[PDB]
RNA sequence: GGAUUGUUGAUUUUGUGGGUGGUGGUGCAUGUGAUGCCCGUUCUGGCGCGCGCUACACUGACGGAGCCAGCGAGAAACUCCGUCGUGCUGGGGAU
């Protein structure tokens, strides 16, 4: 079954792309990029370092293409930096090229809706907590936090529950974006991990923990 | 807000937001 | 001012100036000891949250406790400055005696006054043990000299209850605390070295001026030859 | 039990204590093999030692030798147009046509 | 004595990485 | 002495290795003797420097920073001792005043009704006017 | 009882090199990379940006995607195996160009700047660091086998092959040996591009896997096997 | 008895506090909505195809010593003894 935010009972993997920098700028509205639009962001006054929707694309690309998504056991949420929440339908097949990825997000942010003829990408009302499962564990990725085995972590958790991971898509920033919602912080590796790598490593553990294979 | 600032200052956040480790530059030298 | 700061304009010079008194002052008179007793209380509250370790508080406590038992010949590592302040054996240590030291009495200044200063110093000791030293990894080492001193207090004054409760309290902390070899040089492994590539954004398969001269000079030399030809 | 005898900083230059004194000082800019040999001879540091094994006074003497070389009588030996061309040649090309 | 060994240790004293998703510098 | 590697806990260590580690922790005793006068018999090498760990909680910031070096890698080959020998309480106070960087004064949001105790909220309990 | 190492300061693990064959390691051959240049300035041919020209070349536009190759290197290089100095990437261009990827390199995150490097790399035949200390991307002479370790296991990612556990596979393999994975960055094609060199082909999952996903899945299990963490 | 304007007359000026996003947009419901959602002015400039030679060191670099040719009429490589030392180093010699 295609999992939806309505259903709370099923054990599911919620991977939260927090603080995503997917911003539309009109001179026509186009997704802002750290390299394509440097002077424009300077006029807007925002730093071009944290102007990278590129990082978000690969995370969705590896999450959506992971075997766990194919098994119908994973959902992805994107909390935009300005405060826009997006639910990513597991069935969506986002473009592999970034140019076409950008063209969708301007459609999504302005239309608030991407429909196919269920809605594939949907902007939804904050907070994230209500959308999450009723019985659910919340963690983030913290480099300073103790390193833990993901497979051992998921195994020791209960069955009816679910686990949330608030992955920070930023190039750089303090790991306090999801501190309000979460109850603890965990590290995945001694070395720093890219957002794409860390969730790819994380989702691999979930596949081994449940024998998704 | 004030409580978070006090916790930050206890951990070494010094407001001119530098760190205590910076205050130890040349202190022992002279 | 905010006492719970790692560095402050007024607290840190005050604390440094103040820690000097807890160590440098002789504390050889009841006025002097009572001054030190209040000095302990302020530094204790300066770290009411930061909970930092002040070595002078350890040194001040050791001498004042031993000062009132004068020596039993068992603590030769403690430097005393007055041997005539030993409390008499006839002291009751069961009456309810005020532990609050008025600062106006400091100017005025006997046994009751000596005992009261001992309690206010003694009560501060329990709070320091309960809060500050308990967390420190070297709690057993820090409390070991103090524990021996209070054993003399209980042996000399059986009725005196304050050292026994704290000795019992000190015993409780040591039992639960696990004194394990310290491990600090466990480091996160470092990654392989890291360098960015060097290149030209738009790759070409005075320097420009020279090349223009070379390219067309050859064109000039070629075309003169065929024309002369 | 008491017997009192890897790197060092000389001239604001790190010289490895492992290397010989003369060739450890060669790494210093402006210090050659022959000049370092002469400096070692003047300092009365017998040349075979490693940079690490030098004592304080010997390093001080070496520094004084170098910093005051004349004082210790060290020998004196040790111590647009392209555009104009292009424009002229363009004129030649035009005239040839 | 301090001045003598203060001279000694001048010659002993020796004066004087991307992570995660950090990109290479632009130009 | 600063660090005994046998007492480090590893995530990959098997449950049996975990159990053996706990037994080792339980049976440890500090073997350093303070009263032995022969330094070759004090059994200090089998001990550890818990005392240095306490000093990293020292009230003075710079003193705490110096103690923290033992928790940092030993990249530095040596420390110029002459830069640390002649320090006094007066020198520290003078150094505090002659600080390269000047910070803003901060204030306490907490409010105390009375600074000294009587003979609502008292700053110094146990001391009275 | 064992003597501690003299220096506990972290040292980065040695940057592995093709000249070195003894060390056990993990080689990943991103076979059939669609990396081709052409003057318009030379630009890396892409499936979307350049459709008309590649038609003029006569090559299908379906298989003109250096994005897939870019993605595999990002996850492979950013993998925490690479941080441990235990992995290199070889790229076998569809044209027949073999590229050695130094583990230290940082390909730019943006694909546009990645394309700039590939036209850059393909023309000079090399890439040098910003500080000019090491060659990060160097093209190397075919066949690929000579550059591989003397004792090494070779496998390919095949959808039709039996599904195996990467962790169990690497555990049962020897220690002095190394493992080679020939991953097809090719979008769609028959899995024989490494048949000549490789001895056996294995499947990683029942479901189809993208090249970026499959290689990332392989390496994560490898660290579980060797405890790279 | 001139704060201030450009002559003028209390419109301003100064010091301390201090509310405001609004000649803002975009859609929604028969214009209206304590609507949802977010957040300017005028000029001044703007190569392709090919040769030959030198390097990437320890079979090498440097300091000494030893020495062997044949062409043609308006020596080196090399050998002996020393230094150096896997470090873009005592290789490289452009600027």
């Amino acid at each position: 079954p295609v999992l939806t935010s309505k259903d709370k009972i099923t054990k599911r993997m919620i991977v939260v792309l927090a603080m995503a920098s997917l911003e539309t700028h009109k001179i026509k509205y186009v997704l802002l990029n750290c390299d394509d639009h440097q002077g424009l962001l300077k006029k807007m006054g925002r730093d071009i370092s944290e102007a990278r929707p590129d990082i978000t694309h690969q995370c969705l690309l590896t999450l959506l293409d992971s075997p766990i998504n194919k098994a119908g056991k994973l959902q992805v949420y994107i909390q935009t930096s300005r405060g826009i929440l997006i639910e990513v339908n597991p069935t969506v097949r986002i473009p592999r090229t970034f140019k076409r990825f950008s063209g969708l997000m301007v459609q999504l942010l302005h239309k608030l809706s991407i429909r196919s003829v269920e809605k594939l990408l949907k902007v939804i009302k904050n907070p994230i907590t209500d959308h999450l499962p009723t019985k659910c564990r919340k963690v983030t990725l913290s480099f300073d936090a103790p390193v833990i085995r993901v497979q051992d972590y998921i195994e020791k958790l209960d069955d009816d529950e679910s686990i949330c991971v608030f992955v920070g898509a930023m190039a750089r920033g303090k790991d306090n974006f999801a501190d309000e919602y979460v109850d603890e912080k965990v590290g995945l590796s001694n070395y720093p991990l890219s957002a794409s790598v860390a969730c790819s490593k994380f989702c691999h553990g979930a596949e081994d923990a449940w024998n998704i294979l | 807000e004030l409580e978070q600032q006090r916790l930050d200052r206890m951990n070494g956040m010094i407001e001119l937001e530098r760190g205590v480790e910076d205050l130890d530059d040349g202190f022992w030298e002279n | 001012f905010s006492t719970s700061d790692q560095y402050h304009l007024v607290i840190t010079p005050a604390l440094i100036l103040m820690s000097q008194f807890l160590e440098q002052i002789k504390f050889n008179s009841l006025k002097r000891i009572a001054f030190g007793a209040v000095l302990v209380r302020i530094v204790s509250q300066y770290q009411r949250i930061s909970k930092r370790y002040i070595p002078e508080v350890v040194y001040f406590f050791q001498k004042i406790l031993l000062t009132f038992i004068v020596k039993p010949l068992d603590f030769e590592n403690i430097r005393l400055d007055s041997y005539e302040l030993g409390l008499p054996l006839d002291v009751d240590f069961t009456k309810k005696r005020s532990t609050i030291i008025p600062l106006h009495t400091l100017s005025t200044m006997p046994v009751d006054q000596c005992v009261s200063v001992l309690l206010n110093v003694m009560e501060s000791l329990d709070a320091t043990i309960s809060t500050v030293w308990k967390s420190l990894p070297a709690f057993n080492e820090i409390i070991l000299p103090i524990q021996q001193l209070l054993s003399a207090y209980t042996s000399k004054y059986s009725d005196f209850e304050k050292p026994r409760n704290i000795l019992n309290k000190v015993e409780k902390l040591t039992k639960f605390t696990e004194h394990i070899p310290l491990a600090l040089q466990n480091h996160k492994p470092v990654s392989i070295p890291t360098h960015a590539p060097k290149y030209e954004e738009n790759f070409n398969p005075i320097n420009k001026m020279k090349a223009q001269l070379k390219k067309e000079r050859k064109f000039t030399m070629k075309e003169i030859r065929k024309d002369a030809k | 039990s008491l017997v009192v005898q890897h790197i060092l900083r000389l001239l604001n230059t790190n010289v490895d204590g492992n290397i010989k004194i003369v060739y450890a000082l060669t790494t210093i800019k402006g210090v050659g093999r022959r000049y370092s040999n002469l400096v070692c001879k003047k300092a009365d540091v017998d040349l075979h030692k490693r940079a690490g094994e030098l004592t304080q006074e010997e390093l001080e003497r070496i520094v004084q030798i170098m910093q005051n070389p004349t004082h210790y009588k060290i020998p004196a030996w040790f111590l647009t147009l392209a555009n104009n061309v292009e424009s002229k040649l363009r004129d030649d090309l035009e005239r040839l046509k | 004595d301090k001045k003598a060994r203060r001279r000694t240790l001048r010659f002993y004293t020796s004066k004087i990485r991307f992570k995660g998703d950090d990109d290479i510098p632009y130009k | 002495m600063l660090h005994n590697p046998a007492f480090i806990s590893n995530p990959f260590q098997t449950p049996d290795q975990v159990a053996n580690l706990k037994t080792l922790k339980e049976n440890y005793v500090d073997p350093f003797d303070v009263h032995e006068s022969d330094p070759e018999l004090t059994h200090a090498l089998d001990s550890s420097l818990w005392e240095l760990a306490s000093l990293m909680e020292h009230y003075h910031p710079n003193v705490a920073t110096l103690a923290k070096i033992f928790a940092q890698p030993f990249k530095k080959l040596s420390y110029n001792m002459e830069d640390f020998l002649d320090w006094n309480y007066d020198s520290l106070l003078n150094a505090e005043s002659s600080r390269k960087l000047k910070t803003l004064p901060t204030l306490e949001f907490e409010a105390f009704t009375n600074v000294f105790d009587n003979e609502g909220n008292v700053y110094l309990p146990g001391v009275a006017w």
